[PDB]
């Protein structure tokens, strides 16, 4: 069988982290329009049968803490896991309201040996954030 | 025994090293494209093909408009990164 | 007008930051798995699906065997990076 | 039309760079088995109707030089482009027999506005090389 088993009692969780306002001490601008995405994703994934949880303006600490607790949950009856991050960022980084957080850190909570109840199950990370400062001028 | 990095999928809104665009009233180009694509095809297409459609929608239907020449008429291409072991269907 | 970074596909043999394995007589786990899947499925499957089959085969059928404990019993997962705008069929 | 037009007179080029022997000064071990990969790839893409070109033990300079020339060729009658790199490597890097080459360096030659005859056509880079020194111990 070359297709993930998506017939578990539940599709699984869909954690949406939407960061719009950032501490002045960061110099990050307010991400106007992000709420539209958040609400959009909530409806989309509800239609897909995912247990959606929205979390707004979280500090780096709050992000790591949240992701760590989600990974410690029992996903035995869940077919998969979805995490959406909406914020500013750099390559391999997403910003909490008060500072940078390396993506590898929150992703590791869910790696095979780390999250037993998700082992062998699809783990999706949808990321809306910058990965640098290069601009694509396009062609043709 | 399987890799601990297996079965992960990262749907990046933009290519490595690049900026990612967001519209003040509609939201980010990538998220609005992803939602719209999931709406039309989540009941038909395998996830990778849906994300490819997202890549095409963002790359073709969007361009930046800014009074600032530096950020004007810019384009964007999303980046699908899959360590998945099987095909994924939302049904 | 499309992104200059669009229509690129990077079929990496392994995840970011990881080692990639090679067998002295059979070749690398990735390449031999890739060739096997292309030989069997290139006449029907879309490219991303073939690569996903490669992912599974590499993560499932291969494990290192070394007299050096540090490098013994290790696994590998390939990494598909797509900035493709359409589905790819080799026919 | 959600599938690439692959009905051009030619499928395209398949450039295979097989680096097995490295200069003593690099401290790179001979890549035993790589030839089996090169031969395997040659037969596979021949069956897929690609114009295959095998290149062995290229220096950093030769890799760059080759990639520049190939990108300067006229691909108008070709459906796509394939490049396979077999060698030692690090994150975002591949080694010539005499030193490192940034993948971004050879990849740039084919970017939208750079290789007009391939604009809008699938450009595939198959890379067999390490991307760091992390080991995956597996789970279960
Ligand atoms: C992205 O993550 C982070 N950027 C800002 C880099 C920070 C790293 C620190 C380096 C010193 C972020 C994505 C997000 O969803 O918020 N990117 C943006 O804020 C993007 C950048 C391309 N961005 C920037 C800008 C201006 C031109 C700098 C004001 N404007 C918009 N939107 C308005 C717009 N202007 O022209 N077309 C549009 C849609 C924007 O999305
Ligand atoms: C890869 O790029 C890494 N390069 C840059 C060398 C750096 C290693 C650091 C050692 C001090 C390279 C890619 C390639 O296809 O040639 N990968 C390797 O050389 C891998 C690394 C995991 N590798 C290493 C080794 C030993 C254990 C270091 C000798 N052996 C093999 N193959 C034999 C083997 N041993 O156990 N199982 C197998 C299949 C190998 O592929």
């Amino acid at each position: 069988d070359n297709s993930y088993k998506m017939d578990y009692p539940e599709m699984g969780l869909c954690i949406i982290i939407n960061n719009k306002n950032f501490h002045k001490s960061t110099g990050m601008t307010s991400r106007s329009g992000t709420d539209v995405d958040a609400a959009n994703l909530r409806e989309t994934f509800r239609n897909l049968k995912y247990e959606v949880r929205n979390k707004n303006d979280l500090t780096r600490e709050e992000i790591v803490e949240l992701m760590r607790d989600v990974s410690k949950e029992d996903h035995s009856k869940r077919s998969s896991f979805v995490c959406v991050l909406l914020s500013h960022g750099e390559e391999g980084i997403i910003f909490g309201t008060n500072g940078p957080v390396d993506l590898k850190k929150i992703t590791n909570f869910f790696r095979g040996d780390r999250c037993r109840s998700l082992t062998g199950k699809p783990k999706l990370f949808i990321i809306q954030a910058c990965r640098g400062t290069e601009l694509d001028c396009g062609i043709e | 025994k399987i890799p601990v990095e297996a079965d992960f999928l990262y749907a990046y809104s933009t290519a490595p090293g690049y900026y990612s665009w967001r519209n003040s009233k509609d939201g980010s180009w990538f998220i609005q494209s992803l939602c719209a694509m999931l709406k039309q095809y989540a009941d038909k297409l395998e996830f990778m093909h849906i994300l490819t459609r997202v890549n095409r929608k963002v790359a073709t239907e969007f361009e930046s408009f800014s009074f600032d020449a530096t950020f004007h008429a810019k384009k964007q291409i999303p980046c699908i990164v899959s360590m998945l072991t099987k095909e994924l269907y939302f049904y």
